[PDB]
């Protein structure tokens, strides 16, 4: 009864180390998938920029096409 | 080829010790004057180097016999994930002490229960690593058309300690060389007691597409005191007259335009950086 | 000591309570851009369309 | 202390890995949900950027046509 | 007390970790936030565009 | 079983405009890869197909909290001709969004005036047997259906059987059986006579159904009609009836939804 | 084609025996030397192995007429779980009698009652293609199926693609394509994307299936799987998306039949 209560003590103590190591490979595992994460909401931010300026031309066009339309008619 | 040791290892259960006897050496090369060396043997715990010991030294031996033995007050159960390192040295009066091999023996692979006794064949040490241990992530962007350049300072991590007892406090300064000259200063925020400091900040730079293969980026991370000098913790540098890695980012960083690409960089002391700068 | 078990369980608690909104603004984000993606396409195909009616047109006028 | 206070231990680290992988899966959830938005903004921005071209040789056609 | 005090350090570094995660979850919450703004806005232009573009597609091909 | 879901309904005669709020949902069955459904709850109102309300998409829980209202301006007068429709939705960002589940509140039952508060199971859109013998002798114009067995019955059982002679959509005759207590499969062999015409042959339905048997409000299992405009294992059975005279036909037969039936008897 | 068995059915109520007639067969094939064989009809009851009734031989006729009876005293209600079995043999004096056809009767779908007399094809007991592209990216979890081109379907044709996403042996996701109309080859060029986690990749059934559009009854063309228990060029192409990330691979595929297809499905 109690070498068997030791060995459990001693159990629980290595059982809640390895424990505690999985967490810091989750926590890093999470920390790299955070950070490209970052990396992905940069480039498609620029890339909605781009997309914005696409926007803003296409209507100043269409507003000189509307021009030359109500020129012609 | 300097020759082979035989030692002893064993356990005590009775007392919770290990027994560790150096028994002798043979075929020791000779690097003194006589044609013979002065070989001594330092032993102790590979998993923390904590009490280290070392035998008699013998005088123009290549077969020195020690016969000694060293007990390491050690429990059964930590000694699983512990190793024994031997390492035989050369003694000089007027020097530094050589080494003349070095031994390792994993405790999972030692069978206890029978006195084991053997003769292993040595082996030349493995050569210092560097000491700063530290490593910088950013990103980088370059748009060809419009010329700029979009360095995002990320996070560092595995930093070395710079202040006393403690943490340190890291803070991310960039230039930009060119022919050795530093054109922009640019700075982070100061992130106090942090191991692994993070940042996530973006900073950019005007380089025309002419001078793209001519520039120079230098990262440094360094540690803040308020009171006299700022010393410097690591620095790395990409672009021109670079290798290794950091060519490597670079040359993604061109490869992909209008896309910024994150890499991780190891700092290394500022004397052989600066003095790769100032070539060219 | 507890009190740094348990703080650092506060701790996840909120970074998890701080990520999963994150996460449905994302799915957010996911409608916004798929919306943005179908509206794109019909704008593009308009546009093709005002571009040919445009190429007669000046092929009528001129 | 005994063996109940490191079982509550021991439980409440459980605790923690737990709630520490529900953290992680999140993260990598929020980086394929991103990535796949990252795509449908590649197709997004090529179809305008092709309804930018179309818009502009239609206005350079008319503006030639009116004059 | 090895056992226990190496376990201390494993979470007193994933006790780092998890700072740095929540920052990096704020960041990223933040930006996330302010670029589905600019969605919204791109949105309202590309319908303004569209109707635009369809409406002078109407009178030009009307003239025709 | 596709979960339910925990809503609160109240009307504003102030602002003229119903207010019907979403609280949460629970024990949602999980439809996709991972294990667990992305659920968003759509609210609309039936009467009119105005865009719908749909509240947030929550990432993976199959105990989804909204706890969202919405507002339809609608007066007092509309309202009793109107339908609400609360529908649970799964997300998926590569395809269509399958349902979950779907509710519909008549708005014409509906108590307004108290807070309402409930708790209502999701249906999906989509969505025994009895064996008798017949036998009709031309000459003397008699019909014996038989009541033999039946099999397979839903549980909560308590089973009898019921035979009803209809024609021309009116129901004419009713009969019915010995109730027998907890039996998965209750033997009767009951018989039972008509009088019917030759000439009117060719125009009777014959329709058995088993019912259960609470002391209240009278339950249903199942129920299977044969003769005209039957088709399958009915109209085998009925032509052999009439193909062999002064002689008893026994066949097993598959109890089928009194919607569908009644819904084929609704020809007249 | 084996030809055509056209036979005779009723039943006996008065002696509770089943009256199996064997009226003549058609169009039957030569398997013999001279140009002609030598037919004779094989009749019995699958239920039980009694001796097998057999007809008389007639010597080189591809149209014999055999018009014999055979009598099965059984009782109606044993009469449902029975199966007729109706083969036509060919005679040979040194070796073996080949089986010229083979019919097999279901007891529980016949209706006995009315003179049944019927012509009925006898079948053979021993018994196109399409080409897509696959990508898979393990980061995004983003399944791309391309369905690209169909080639040498079969005539009644009426084309049209359908993609089907399978887990644990339950149909999840179904997609679809365009019609496209009186074609040998259809090309498509049709993309579809499916949400896929990187933790069930390996549990992961996509069938592509190819069909014929009627307004009506869906035919069917041809079916294909991949991923899960598949093998040849099928798993080949599933390890190389799997291989190869971000990245499609396109490849033909042999459409086979459903039975095969959906035998290697029920493995769950
Ligand atoms: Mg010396
Ligand atoms: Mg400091
Ligand atoms: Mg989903
Ligand atoms: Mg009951
Ligand atoms: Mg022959
Ligand atoms: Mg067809």
């Amino acid at each position: 009864e109690l070498e068997e209560m030791q060995r459990r003590a001693d159990q629980l103590a290595d059982e809640s180390l390895e424990s505690t190591r999985r967490m810091l490979q989750l926590v890093e595992e999470s920390k790299d998938a955070g950070i490209r994460t970052l990396v992905m909401l940069d480039e498609q931010g620029e890339q909605l920029d781009r997309v914005e300026e696409g926007m803003n031309h296409i209507n100043q066009d269409m507003k000189e096409a509307e021009k030359n339309l109500k020129d012609l008619g | 080829k300097l020759g082979k040791l035989q030692y002893s290892l064993d356990y005590d259960f009775q007392n919770n010790q290990l027994l560790v006897g150096i028994i002798q050496a043979a075929e020791l090369p000779a690097l003194d004057m006589g044609g013979t060396s002065d070989p001594y043997v330092k032993v102790f715990l590979l998993p923390d180097k904590k009490k280290k010991f070392e035998t008699k030294v013998h005088r123009k031996t290549l077969n020195p016999v020690f016969n000694e033995q060293f007990t390491f007050k050690v429990p059964y159960s930590e000694l699983g994930g512990k190793t024994l390192v031997m390492a035989v040295y050369d003694f000089d009066r007027f020097s530094k002490h050589d080494i003349i091999g070095e031994f390792k023996v994993p405790m999972n692979t030692v069978d206890f229960g029978h006195v084991t006794e053997e003769w292993r064949d040595l082996q030349s040490a493995e050569k210092e690593e560097q000491e700063k241990l530290g490593d910088i992530c950013f990103s980088l962007r370059y748009v060809p058309t419009a010329g700029k350049l979009t360095v995002v300072i990320l996070e560092a991590k595995n930093l070395k300690k710079m202040d006393v007892g403690g943490l340190s406090d890291p803070y991310v300064k960039i230039h930009l060389m060119q022919n050795g000259k530093r054109l922009k200063k640019k700075k982070t925020t100061i992130k106090k007691n942090t191991l692994n400091p993070y940042y996530n900040e973006s900073f950019s730079f005007e380089v025309p597409f002419e001078q793209i293969q001519k520039v120079q980026v230098v990262v440094t991370v360094l540690d803040y005191d308020k009171i006299g000098k700022n010393d410097a913790i690591g620095k790395v540098f990409v672009g021109y007259n670079s290798t290794g890695a950091e060519l490597r980012h670079w040359s993604d960083m061109l490869a992909n335009p209008r896309r910024p690409i994150a890499q991780w960089h190891t700092l290394q002391v500022e004397e052989e950086v600066d003095a790769m700068l100032a070539v060219k | 000591s507890n009190r740094r078990l348990q703080q650092t369980q506060a701790q996840v608690d909120e970074v998890v309570d701080i990520m999963r909104v994150n996460v449905d603004k994302v799915l957010e984000r996911d409608q916004k851009l798929s919306e943005l993606d179908d509206r794109a396409d019909a704008l593009q195909a308009g546009a093709s369309q005002f571009e040919t009616s445009a190429a007669k047109l000046k092929r009528k006028y001129w | 202390m005994a063996l109940s206070e490191i079982e509550t231990r021991h439980s409440e680290i459980i605790k923690l890995e737990n709630s520490i992988r529900e953290l992680h899966d999140m993260f990598m959830d929020m980086a394929m949900l991103v990535e796949s938005q990252g795509e449908m903004i590649d197709r997004i921005e090529y179809n305008v950027e092709h309804a930018v071209d179309y818009v502009e040789r239609a206005v350079s056609d008319t503006k030639k046509a009116v004059k | 007390m090895a056992r226990e005090n190496e376990m201390d350090e494993n979470l007193e570094q994933v006790s780092g970790i998890i700072g740095n995660l929540r920052h990096m979850a704020l960041d990223m919450g933040n930006e996330i936030d302010t670029q589905n703004r600019q969605i919204d806005r791109i949105m309202e232009k590309a319908d303004s565009n569209k109707t635009r573009i369809d409406e002078a597609n109407q009178r030009a091909t009307k003239m025709l």
